[PDB]
């Protein structure tokens, strides 16, 4: 059960990913800040389906 | 009557002092010099009085 966000990808990419671009999850997860989520960044344009 | 009458409220930091007195120094200069990458902003509560 690796998966997660009710998705098929495992734990540790989704920490690397959130670190990576805002120095979030060490301390949990949330929803980052409009002004340090630029349109390009990560999670904008992360779509699960199933 | 002032707080300070009764003790509890200021043991409960109902009312008293804030953050930044109470805490042994050498932590409080630990904190303000890792805010960014491992926060501690939140683990105490600092009254206010009107």
């Amino acid at each position: 059960g690796y998966n997660v966000a009710q998705c098929n990808m495992t734990k540790d990419w989704f920490l690397v990913q959130m670190l990576a671009n805002y120095n979030i999850g060490y301390q949990g997860f949330y929803i980052p800040e409009s002004y340090k989520d630029r349109m390009y960044s990560f999670f904008r344009n992360f779509q699960p389906m199933s | 009557a002032t707080p300070s009458m009764m003790p509890q409220w200021s043991y409960m930091h109902i009312s008293g002092q804030d953050a930044s007195e109470y805490l042994s120094p050498g932590l409080v200069q630990f904190a303000r010099a890792t805010e960014t990458y491992f926060s501690l902003n939140n683990k105490f509560r600092n009254p206010t009085v009107a």
